RNA sequence: UUGGCACCUCGAUGUCGGCUCAUCGCAUCCUGGGGCUGUAGUCGGUCCCAAGGGUUGGGCUGUUCGCCCAUUAAAGCGGUACGCGAGCUGGGUUCAGAACGUCGUGAGACAGUUCGGUCCCUAUCCGUCGUGGGCGUAGGAAAUUUGAGAGGAGCUGUCCUUAGUACGAGAGGACCGGGAUGGACAUACCUCUGGUGUACCAGUUGUCGUGCCAACGGCAUAGCUGGGUAGCUAUGUGUGGACGGGAUAAGUGCUGAAAGCAUCUAAGCAUGAAGCCCCCCUCAAGAUGAGAUUUCCCAACUUCGGUUAUAAGAUCCCUCAAAGAUGAUGAGGUUAAUAGGUUCGAGGUGGAAGCAUGGUGACAUGUGGAGCUGACGAAUACUAAUCGAUCGAAGACUUAAU
């Protein structure tokens, strides 16, 4: 459940560390997002030499959260925190590696090249 | 908030149709004969349902 | 279950003090909404007393008030042996409804409907 | 079109062909009767009066609703049948299909079928305008003295009186409610049970009415 | 008992070959992935740390170290989207609910075997 | 809007902005329907119909405005005492303090600034939201109902396909049609995910008790902490705005004269909007126009106008909850499972006490998924719903037909 001032984690090395999230894309008063929404969002915290820098308005789609997703099957899946990848505008990521577990629904989203860089697809 | 208007005699009494207390759910009690609360021991003779309370 | 009027602590402790009364005395007379919460105590005292083993005693205990009954030969006893001894001997093959209520009306001070809860 | 009268039992849940968790409605809908037939010719429209759920026969001295009263038994010894706890009109149905003192068994409804449920939803007294009309409330806080209220009234000299239609405190369901293009999802003839896909209004116990969905 | 109306309804959905598990157990749940036409199973290997419900809405929950994210699993424990379930290790805890820990990491988050 | 006037109010008509709650207009911001286009397509421009619904979060500033960030289909303009302070706030502004600049000899002053600075009221009437009683509805009753009216709802994105087709040198790229899936909103509901869960279980500190040990109780926010049943719940789970019909608006026409032609119009016949009337949901016969169907009760006495207690039925009183402020509603009242108890379960907690064993000991292990357990399921008359009482028909007249 990402809203309006939520800070994430950046699950990628595309220099962006932290980023605040701005704005819950996909509608008129949409409020909140979860794994596999995009999100407008600022870097807060970044790596010295990386691509993305401090005060950069960037959008990510996020990957992990610790409200987790619910299933067509009644199965659930948490994370112990909230994660976003930095995107390009067709979906692929900034960076070049991801780290962390993500969740199976990024599928669905066709965020197909961040699924194939996870170490783990949950 | 104060009454823009006293209260005439007919609007109170009007308003108090309804403000009055009933007759006692009551009936005579079977074994000595005084009326008593329906469901309540008897307080004449102390007796319910037939014993001694 | 009834509040009575009272916060948790103060509810917990007049229902044991109403259940020790009750049995001491074997009736006591008492507002109906308090006789209808105690009813439920005392038999699941009268309960444990029946079961009689060692943890009924303190299950018991952990409810029952430490008050001294003077027996008709000077003799003493508490009200939990009381309960583990003559009230269970007495219950002993009744199974539940070891307490009556008998409605007797209002009372003067305050029109509350005054009942006598007795054993048995 | 059909139409049967149940008890709501409670909630559970089935898993489907693929998996699929289905939150499921049982309702028991034992002892459903043709208690009379309406016809445009007598009563000016079509209906089948449905009887639910047996009650006791008439005694002297009855002093609850488990018992039927004379005329109860009367309407009801009509059909031939014993006298029931809820009767309950479906003019969605074709009456010519029905004959007085038929039973309606569970099975006139099989899986898959789309239905509409309508039940009374459950009562919560007297409500604010908060809960019983989703208002917002005021600050909690920087020196607010409006929380719960219901906010502004009206306006002013125009129009020197509240509208009708304007939401205030009152009493909150209990309200005949209809659930539309819920899903049979499965029949057990041996208990008497219809499990509905969702969930229905009222209380446990509560008499819920099914009938085919009248959108199509 | 619950119900008997809801039981004997929800009776044929419940699974017989489940093994018995408490919390702190540590489990390999085969879950059956039916990506598309092609299925596969995935194993979600982790410690029992909920277990609640009854009848056929019976849940338990499992909890991972992945890449140093905790991860979760809530399934219904009569799904049949389980393949089936290995107990691997039996854990020695003191309550139902080990939610502490989710705050609890490396060492200090292992559970002693039985 | 800035003003002009000075007609109501100075024995007081609270004044900016915001919050809560809206309501109306249309001169329409989006969506719907059209004409023209310097409309190839995709986009646009302009005008016409159209008010059903919809019409966002933030930064700065008391601000309204306004600018900016990021969205959106869109981020409409106005009225309602610049709507709404006996509904809230009180940042601005025009009380008393103090200070700067300025003016003034001064006291002081300034639509200059700065820091600080008391927002009362138990609702009588109408009005509005709920909820009862009376009488009426030509006998007295129990159910099921028609629907005159009234209220609700009414919004929209994206993607796939048609189709890389029509159109276009190219770039790009459709109408119409067919599918899928969202946002916002509404409603019901607790199976699931969570919250709460003050008479559920467990751990633990201090201190005071139950003579001591052991085991327990009181108080310390429920002492604190970890969980948690029912109920109530959203952020959770379902469902909805679907599909259509009739009449229309702007329009588009057909046939057609006045006016030998022409002409959508005069007569006549079609077609045509998210709009109108329905369709969908809810209330509804005090609809005094008081409707309808099924069933129940039906005698004596009479000054023979009429009366009567009774009937069917419903209550008083009592046990209650799915209902509830109280009434009311609903489950029951011995020919009884209504509640309590009791017994067995579910769910919750998580291994009681006692004893035994192993340790110097703190503790550990066994007995033993143990012990306990509110609201949830079942069974059982053990307790209490006793004994009683009250209300409640006998059916007006006229005409027509039979
Ligand atoms: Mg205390
Ligand atoms: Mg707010
Ligand atoms: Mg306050
Ligand atoms: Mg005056
Ligand atoms: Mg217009
Ligand atoms: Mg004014
Ligand atoms: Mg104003
Ligand atoms: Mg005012
Ligand atoms: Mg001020
Ligand atoms: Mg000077
Ligand atoms: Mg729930
Ligand atoms: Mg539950
Ligand atoms: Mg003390
Ligand atoms: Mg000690
Ligand atoms: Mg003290
Ligand atoms: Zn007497």
């Amino acid at each position: 459940m990402i809203q309006q001032e939520t800070r994430l984690k950046v699950a990628d090395n595309s220099g962006a560390r932290e980023v605040l999230t701005i704005k819950v894309l996909g509608g008129s008063g949409r409020k909140t997002a979860n794994i596999g929404d995009v999100i407008v969002c600022t870097v807060k915290n970044a790596t010295p030499g990386g691509v993305v820098k401090k005060g950069d308005v960037v959008k990510a789609v996020i990957v992990r959260t610790k409200s987790g997703v619910r299933r067509n099957d009644g199965s659930y899946i948490k994370f112990d925190e909230n994660a976003c990848v930095i995107i390009r505008d067709d979906k692929g990521p900034r960076g070049t590696r991801i780290f962390g577990p993500v969740a199976r629904e990024l599928r669905e989203g066709n965020f197909m090249k961040i699924v194939s860089l996870a170490p783990e697809v949950l | 908030a104060v009454p823009k208007r006293r209260t005439s005699k007919t609007r109170k009494n009007k308003r108090r149709t309804h403000f009055k207390i009933s007759v006692p759910g009551m009936t005579e009690c079977p074994n000595c004969g005084e009326y008593k609360l329906s469901h309540r021991v008897c307080k004449n003779c102390g007796s319910y349902n037939g014993e001694e309370v | 279950y009834r509040k009575l009027g009272r916060t948790s602590d103060q509810r917990k402790a007049m229902l044991r003090d109403l259940a020790t009364s009750l049995i001491i005395s074997e009736r006591i007379e008492t507002t109906e909404a308090r006789a209808k919460e105690v009813r439920s105590v005392v038999e699941k005292l009268i309960t444990l007393g029946k079961k009689g083993d060692l943890a009924s005693r303190r299950n018991a205990a952990k409810t029952l008030r430490n008050v001294e009954i003077l027996n008709e030969d000077e003799t003493t006893q508490t009200a939990l042996q009381k309960l583990f001894g003559e009230i269970a001997e007495r219950y002993t093959e009744r199974q539940g409804g070891y307490t009556r209520i008998l409605k007797q009306g209002p009372r003067r001070g305050d029109g509350a409907e005054s009942v006598i809860i007795e054993l048995v | 079109t059909k139409g049967i009268l149940g008890r709501k039992i409670g909630m559970t849940q089935v898993f489907g062909e693929n998996g699929e968790l289905i939150p499921v409605t049982v309702v028991e809908a034992k002892e459903n009767v043709v208690l009379q037939k309406k016809t445009v010719e007598v009563d000016g429209y079509n209906a089948i009066q449905v009887g639910f759920e047996d009650k006791k026969a008439y005694k002297k001295d009855a002093k609850s609703n488990k018992y039927a009263n004379k005329p109860a038994e009367g309407h009801a010894k009509k059909a031939d049948a014993a006298p029931k706890r809820f009767i309950r009109e479906f003019r969605n149905v074709d009456v010519d299909a029905y004959e007085v003192g038929q039973e309606v068994s569970v099975d006139t409804f099989v899986a898959g079928d789309v239905i509409d449920v309508t039940g009374v939803s459950k009562g919560k007294g007297f409500q604010g305008a908060i809960k019983r009309h989703g208002q917002s409330r005021g600050p909690m806080s920087h020196g607010s003295h409006f929380h719960r209220a219901p906010g502004s009234v009206g306006m002013a000299s125009d129009a020197s009186r509240v509208f009708k239609g304007q939401k205030m405190p009152g009493r909150m369901g209990g309200n005949t409610v209809t659930v539309q293009n819920l899903e049979v999802v499965q029949v057990d003839t041996e208990n008497k049970v219809i499990l509905v896909k969702g969930n229905v209004p009222g209380p446990k116990k509560g008499l819920v009415e099914i009938r085919t969905s009248i959108k199509k | 008992t619950n119900h008997k109306l809801i039981e004997a309804v929800t009776k044929s959905q419940l699974r017989t070959d489940l093994p018995s598990f408490r919390p702190g157990d540590t489990l390999r749940v085969h879950v059956r992935i039916i990506e598309g036409t092609r299925e596969r199973i995935q194993v979600f290997e982790g410690v029992v740390i909920k277990r609640r419900g009854g009848g056929v809405s019976e849940t338990f929950t499992v909890r991972k170290i992945s890449s140093g994210v905790g991860v979760e699993r809530t399934f219904p424990l009569h799904t049949p989207k389980i393949e089936k379930i290995e107990v691997k290790r039996r854990g020695k805890v003191r309550r139902a609910k080990l939610y502490y820990l989710r705050s609890l990491r490396g060492k200090a988050a292992r559970i002693q075997e039985i």
